[PDB]
C-alpha cells in the first residue's frame, strides 16, 4: 500500500495557497510535513484528510481516486484522521467509545469486536478506565482511546494533526512510543505540527512546501543540512 | 478619541444593517398583508404603495431600537471574539467608559426614534387614516347592501334595514340591538322601524333618524322591560387608529396622557435596552456570538408587549399616571443595573 | 451500529425534549403578559392561569415542529460542538445514517406527539375557553368574537357561539307581534338538533302581559333552515377540531353540498405532520452540518431557526393560495416538502 | 518594581488547582511559569493576570494591593497583559492601533502623544506599514504593532501569554529579540508557554509548579538539575 497525493492546488480569492504539491507515504513510515504557516503546510494536510476539498489535483490510496468523494468515502478506502482537539465520545465511555465504531466494521464477528475490543483496551493502557465516560478522562487518556478508536476503524493510513502540541516533555516519549506501535502494524502516518525537533526526530522522509510549492523533502539529516530550510523556516540556529 | 469614533462606527453601521434586514422583512409582510387585501376586494390597487409609505415611520419605530440592541450585542461580541476588548480593557477601559462610549449613539438613536416617533409617526398614520377614510367610506361598503345584520368590532351594536335608497340615506324596516360601554346599564337595547333615513356628515360618521319606532331597554330573560312607544327618533351612530392623531399633550382625557407616556416612551426604552446589551455582550469565551440574539429580541418583545400591557390598564385600571409606565423602565433599569453590577459586587465584597 | 445510535438518539431525543420546554415556558409567558388587558374584575390573574395552563397541553402540540428542528439541531449542535461528529464521518459512518439516527426519535415524539395533542389538547382547550369566555363575558346575550345574527319570520335569533357539534351556545328568541309589541324575549344556554326539529335547553322566556316563566326542555318552533352554509360562517376555526373531527367535519359538509378544503388542508397539515417536519429537518440538518468547517452552535440554532421560519412563511401563503386557485389539498403540503426533501436529498450528496 | 503573589489558592469545584504559591518577579528579568497542565500553572497564571479571580490569596504590585480590582485597575498601576492569540484592531491602521491606546495615558500632551507613537513606530521598524490596517498584517508584523501597543500603554511589568505559540523557528530569534528590547527598557517580563526550550533559554529565573504547589524554582540549569521536575515534567531524557 502506497497513498500518493500529485499536484494538490488551493487557491484563496486571488491568492495562490498552494500550488504543485505532490507527495507520497508507504505503510509502515513515517511522512512529515512542515514549513510556515502562509505557506500550504496547513492546507495541504487539510486537502489530504478531506476537510479541506482541493480545487484542482489528485488524492489517490492504493490505485483509488478519493478526491472527490466525501470524507466518509476516503475513511472507507482507508484515510483515517486524528485531530487536535477533544474528539471522544464525552457521554459514552471508553468501551463504548471503541465497541461503538467496531460495530461498524464490515470484516469482524461478535466475537472478533469482542476481541478486537479487549486487544485495543489491555494494549493502550486503558483497561482501567472502561467505567470513566469520555469527559472525565484527563489529557493522556483523552489522547489515547483517541487513537485506540483511530485503529478502531481499521485504517490503512493515520493522519495525525498536532500530535506534539501541548503535551509535556515527558509525554513525548508516549506519543513517539505509540506512533512507533502505529509504525509497527503497518499502517501510514502523516504527522504535521510546529513542534520540528521532535517531528523530526520521529519522521523518517518529512516533507516543506513554502509559499505554495514544495521546496525541501528527505530525512532529519537531510533537512537539518538542507539551507533553504535553513533560510526560511529554521533560521540558522537550529539545535 | 480613536476608541470612540470605532466603536460607535461599527455599532452605526451594525445596527444600520440590522435594522435595514429588519425592515425589509417587516415591510415585506406587512406589504403581503396589504397587497393582499387589495387583492380580496380590489381596495387601493394604485397606491398601496403609499399606504406602505405611510407605514413606515409605524415600523422604523419600533425596530430601531432591537436593532440597536442586536446591534452592540453582535459588534461587541466581534470585538470579543477577536480578543480586541480583551486588550481594550486590559488597558485601562472602564466598563463605565465602555457603557458611555456605546451610550452616545443610544443618546443620537434615541433622538432618531425620538423625533420619528413624536412626529412621524402621528403624522403617517393620520394621512393613512384620511386616505383610509374616504376610499373606505366609499369603497370599504360600509353602507348596507342593504342586505342584514351589520356588526362593530365587538359585536355591541348590530344595525338591520331592509332597504337603501338613491342618496344611500333612507331606510326601511329598522332594527337595531346595542349595549352601553359594561355593569352600569347591563340592559340590552333594541329599537324597530318602519322608516328611518340616514344622514352622513362630510367630516365623517353617520347619523339616522327613523319614524313611528319602538325602544326596548331589559335583557331577554330578566322579566325588567320597559316600552317607550315613540314616533320620531334620532340616533347618532359613531363610525364606520383612532388614537394617533396630533401631540396634544396630556390633559383631562387619561387615554392623552398614556398615549403620550408611550410615544416618550420608547426612547428611554432605547437607552435601557442600550445599557441592558453592554454587558449581555460578553461572548468572551469564544463559544457563542449568535447565541444571546434569540433571547435578546424575545427578552425585547417582553419588554414591549408588558409595556403595551400596562398602558392598556393605564386607562381603565387606574394606574396613576407616574406609576405604571416608569414601573416597566424601572423593572428592566434593575435588570441592566443587575448585569452590569455583577462583577463589581463581586470584587467590593472582596475588598 | 447500535451503540452510535442509541447515543444520538438520546442527544436529540432528550435535546427536542429541553427544546419544547423552554419554548413553551416562553409562550405561556407571553400569553400571560397579553392576557393582561382583558380582566373585568370578575375574575383576573386566576382565571388568567387557568386559561393559559389550560392552553399549555394545546400549546406543546402547535410547539412540536419547531421544537423538532431546533431540538435535532441542538443534539447534533452539541455532538458536533465537542468534534465528535467530524470524527464520526472521518471513519466511514455517511451522513445519512446520522440523519436516519436523529430522525427515528422526531419520529417517536411526532407520532406520539400528535395523539398526545389530539387527545389531550380539543378536551383542555374547550375548558379553557369555555371558562375563559364564561367569567370573563359568558353568559352575556351578547358574545365577542363572532355570533350569528338571523331573522325567521317576526323572529330575530343570536346565537353567542355555534360548535361544530350540532350545539347552539347562547340563543335569543326575540318574538314580536304584528305591532312589534315584544310578546316574548327569551333566552337559552344550549340547543340540541335532533332529526326533525330544534330542542331547546336551559330555557328562559319572559314577558309580561295579561309570566316570567322558565322551561329547561325542548322548544320546536323553528321551520327555518338555519342554513349549514350560514352556520358554517361561524364556526370555530379548524384549529381546535380533532383530526377525527377534521374528517368527519369535511365528509359532514360534502353531503349537504357544501365545500370543505380549509378542513381538508388543516386535516393534512395535522396528518402529514412528521413527513414535513422530516423534510424539514433532513434539508436542515445536510445545510448547516453538511460542511466540514465548524460553526458555532448559535449560529447553527440560528441558521436553522431562519431555516424553520422562511419554510413557515411558505406554507403559510402556499396554503391560501393552493385553495383559492382549486387544487387538491393533497399537494399543497406534499410540494413544498418534497422541495425540502429533495433540496436535502442533493444536499447529501454534495457533502 | 516589585511584583508578589503570596499564598494564591483557588478552589475549582471540590478540586484545588492551586494551593498556597507565592512568587514574586521584578522589573528588567524575564521569570518564567512551568509545569503540568492539571497543576495551578494555568489558573494561577490568570489569578495573575485578573482573568480568574483568587478565592484565596494576595496579589500585590510594589506594595500596593491589586488583587479584588477590576483589570483597568491592574493595568492602570503598570501591570499589562498580552495574550496568544490576534488583539489587533483589525480595522484600524498601525498607528491608529498605537495612538489609539496613547490617547489613554494620563501624562502626555500632543506632542509627546505623536513623539510616542513616531518613536514606537521607528523603534519596531513598523514605519512602513503605519497605513495598513489590523487585517492586512501578517503574523510576525501583527505581534511587532501589539508590543508596540502594549509599550503605548506604559506599563511597569508585561504579562505574555504562549509567546512562542505556533512560531516558526525563523522567528523564534526574533521573539527573542524584542523581549530582549523590553528587557532594556526596565520592565518586568512573565512569560508562560509550552515551548521549554526556548522560555527557559530566555528567563532568568523561572518557577515550577505541579498538582497545585509550587515544586521548582531558579534559573535553567538549576531547574535542569532538580529531579522532582525531572519526574514529572521534562522528564530525565530531555536535553
Amino acid at each position: 500500500a502506497t497513498l500518493k497525493a500529485q499536484h494538490l492546488a488551493k487557491s484563496y480569492k486571488g491568492r495562490q495557497v498552494v500550488r504543485d504539491v505532490s507527495m507520497s507515504i508507504d505503510s509502515g513510515q513515517i511522512v512529515g510535513l512542515l514549513g510556515p504557516n502562509g505557506a500550504g503546510k496547513t492546507t495541504c494536510f487539510y486537502m489530504i484528510v478531506g476537510l479541506v476539498q482541493a480545487d484542482q489535483g489528485v488524492v489517490r490510496i492504493d490505485e483509488q481516486n478519493v478526491t472527490h468523494l466525501p470524507m466518509h468515502g476516503r475513511a472507507r478506502a482507508g484515510i483515517g484522521y486524528l485531530p487536535q482537539e477533544a474528539s471522544i465520545f464525552r457521554k459514552l465511555s471508553v468501551s463504548d467509545n471503541i465497541m461503538a465504531i467496531l460495530e461498524t466494521r464490515s470484516d469482524l464477528d461478535r466475537n472478533g469486536r469482542k476481541e478486537a475490543l479487549e486487544g485495543l483496551l489491555q494494549e493502550f493502557h486503558i483497561h482501567h478506565i472502561r467505567d470513566n465516560l469520555g469527559m472525565s478522562l484527563s489529557g493522556g487518556e483523552r489522547r489515547r482511546v483517541e487513537i485506540a478508536r483511530a485503529l478502531a476503524s481499521a485504517p490503512k493510513f493515520i493522519l495525525l494533526d498536532e500530535p506534539f502540541a501541548g503535551v509535556d516533555p515527558i509525554s513525548v516519549g508516549d506519543i513517539k512510543q505509540i506512533i512507533h506501535h502505529l509504525k509497527a502494524k503497518g499502517i501510514g502516518i502523516l504527522i504535521t505540527d510546529h513542534n520540528v525537533r521532535e517531528t523530526l526526530d520521529i519522521c523518517e522522509t518529512a516533507y516543506i512546501v513554502n509559499d505554495g510549492q514544495l521546496i525541501a523533502e528527505g530525512d532529519a539529516e537531510s533537512i537539518l543540512a538542507n539551507d533553504l530550510v535553513k533560510e526560511v523556516y529554521l533560521g540558522h540556529e537550529f539545535r | 478619541m480613536i476608541v470612540f469614533r470605532y466603536l460607535s462606527r461599527e455599532v452605526l453601521v451594525t445596527m444600520s444593517a440590522v435594522s435595514a434586514v429588519l425592515l425589509v422583512i417587516i415591510m415585506s409582510g406587512r406589504f403581503i398583508k396589504y397587497l393582499a387585501q387589495a387583492a380580496q376586494g380590489l381596495l387601493d390597487p394604485g397606491s398601496l404603495f403609499l399606504i406602505m409609505a405611510f407605514r413606515i415611520p409605524g415600523f422604523l419605530q419600533l425596530i430601531l431600537p432591537l436593532g440597536l440592541f442586536l446591534g452592540i450585542l453582535l459588534a461587541y461580541g466581534r470585538l470579543y471574539l477577536e480578543s480586541e476588548m480583551t486588550v481594550l480593557s486590559a488597558t485601562g477601559m472602564s466598563q463605565k467608559r465602555l457603557l458611555g462610549y456605546t451610550m452616545a449613539p443610544a443618546l443620537l438613536v434615541a433622538i432618531l426614534v425620538a423625533w420619528l416617533s413624536l412626529f412621524l409617526a402621528p403624522q403617517g398614520i393620520n394621512q393613512f387614516a384620511l386616505l383610509l377614510n374616504k376610499q373606505d367610506t366609499l369603497t370599504e361598503f360600509d353602507t348596507l347592501v342593504p342586505g342584514r345584520f351589520q356588526a362593530m368590532r365587538d359585536g355591541t351594536r348590530v344595525t338591520y334595514t331592509e332597504e337603501l335608497s338613491k342618496d344611500r340615506g333612507e331606510l326601511a324596516g329598522i332594527f337595531i340591538s346595542q349595549k352601553d360601554l359594561s355593569n352600569q346599564e347591563r340592559g340590552i337595547s333594541i329599537l324597530v322601524a318602519e322608516k328611518g333615513t340616514q344622514n352622513i356628515q362630510a367630516d365623517g360618521s353617520r347619523y339616522l333618524i327613523l319614524h313611528n319606532g319602538y325602544r326596548y331597554d331589559g335583557n331577554p330573560g330578566q322579566a325588567n322591560y320597559r316600552a317607550i312607544q315613540y314616533d320620531t327618533y334620532g340616533v347618532m351612530l359613531p363610525k364606520p387608529d383612532a388614537v394617533p392623531t396630533a401631540d396634544l399633550f396630556g390633559s383631562d382625557n387619561p387615554r392623552y396622557q398614556a398615549e403620550l407616556q408611550w410615544r416618550l416612551s420608547t426612547p428611554l426604552l432605547v437607552f435601557v435596552v442600550t445599557l441592558l446589551a453592554v454587558p449581555l455582550s460578553r461572548v468572551n469565551p469564544r463559544q457563542g456570538r449568535f447565541l444571546k440574539l434569540l433571547p435578546a429580541i424575545l427578552l425585547y418583545m417582553g419588554y414591549l408587549a408588558l409595556l403595551i400591557a400596562v398602558r392598556g390598564q393605564l386607562d381603565k385600571g387606574k394606574i396613576p399616571m407616574a406609576i405604571g409606565l416608569w414601573w416597566v423602565h424601572g423593572l428592566f433599569l434593575a435588570i441592566g443595573l443587575l448585569l452590569f453590577y455583577w462583577e463589581p459586587l463581586r470584587l467590593k465584597l472582596a475588598s | 451500529m447500535v451503540k452510535l445510535d442509541r447515543y444520538i438518539g438520546v442527544t436529540v431525543f432528550v435535546a427536542i425534549l429541553a427544546v419544547l420546554g423552554v419554548i413553551l415556558g416562553l409562550a405561556l409567558l407571553f400569553a400571560f403578559i397579553d392576557e393582561l388587558n382583558d380582566i373585568s374584575a370578575s375574575y383576573g390573574i386566576g382565571d388568567a392561569l387557568r386559561f393559559i395552563f389550560l392552553t399549555a397541553p394545546r400549546r406543546a402540540y402547535d410547539m412540536l415542529p419547531m421544537a423538532a428542528l431546533i431540538g435535532c439541531l441542538v443534539g447534533l449542535g452539541t455532538l458536533a460542538s465537542n468534534s465528535e461528529l467530524t470524527i464520526m464521518r472521518a471513519a466511514g459512518v455517511s451522513l445519512s445514517r446520522i440523519v436516519w439516527a436523529v430522525m427515528k426519535p422526531m419520529l417517536v415524539l411526532m407520532l406520539a406527539g400528535i395523539l398526545v395533542g389530539e387527545y389531550v389538547a380539543p378536551w383542555t382547550e374547550n375548558i379553557a375557553q369555555s371558562g375563559r369566555a364564561l367569567a370573563q363575558g359568558g353568559g352575556d346575550s351578547q358574545s365577542s368574537k363572532r355570533g350569528l345574527w338571523h331573522r325567521q319570520g317576526r323572529e330575530y335569533i343570536h346565537i353567542n357561539a355555534v360548535q361544530p357539534n350540532g350545539v347552539l351556545y347562547g340563543v335569543t328568541r326575540y318574538r314580536f307581534d304584528e305591532q312589534r309589541g315584544l310578546e316574548s324575549a327569551s333566552f337559552a344556554k344550549r340547543a340540541r338538533f335532533e332529526t326533525d326539529h330544534w330542542q331547546l335547553e336551559e330555557v328562559t322566556t319572559t314577558l309580561l302581559h295579561p309570566r316570567s316563566e322558565v322551561v329547561k326542555l325542548p322548544t320546536e318552533r323553528w321551520d327555518a333552515q338555519l342554513s349549514p352554509q350560514l352556520l358554517n360562517t361561524v364556526v370555530m376555526e379548524p384549529e381546535a377540531l380533532s383530526i377525527s373531527g377534521l374528517w368527519q367535519y369535511i365528509h359532514y359538509l360534502a353531503d349537504q353540498g357544501l365545500n370543505n378544503n380549509r378542513y381538508w388542508l388543516a386535516f393534512w397539515t395535522k396528518v402529514l405532520q412528521p413527513l414535513v417536519t422530516a423534510a424539514l429537518v433532513l434539508m436542515a440538518i445536510s445545510f448547516i452540518f453538511g460542511p466540514l468547517r465548524s460553526v458555532t452552535l448559535g449560529q447553527r440554532i440560528f441558521t436553522g431557526v431562519l431555516v424553520g421560519f422562511v419554510f413557515r412563511i411558505a406554507q403559510d401563503l402556499l396554503g391560501p393560495s393552493s385553495l383559492v386557485f382549486d387544487f387538491p389539498p393533497l399537494l399543497a403540503v406534499v410540494i413544498p416538502a418534497s422541495i425540502c426533501a429533495l433540496a436535502g436529498v442533493w444536499l447529501l450528496r454534495r457533502a
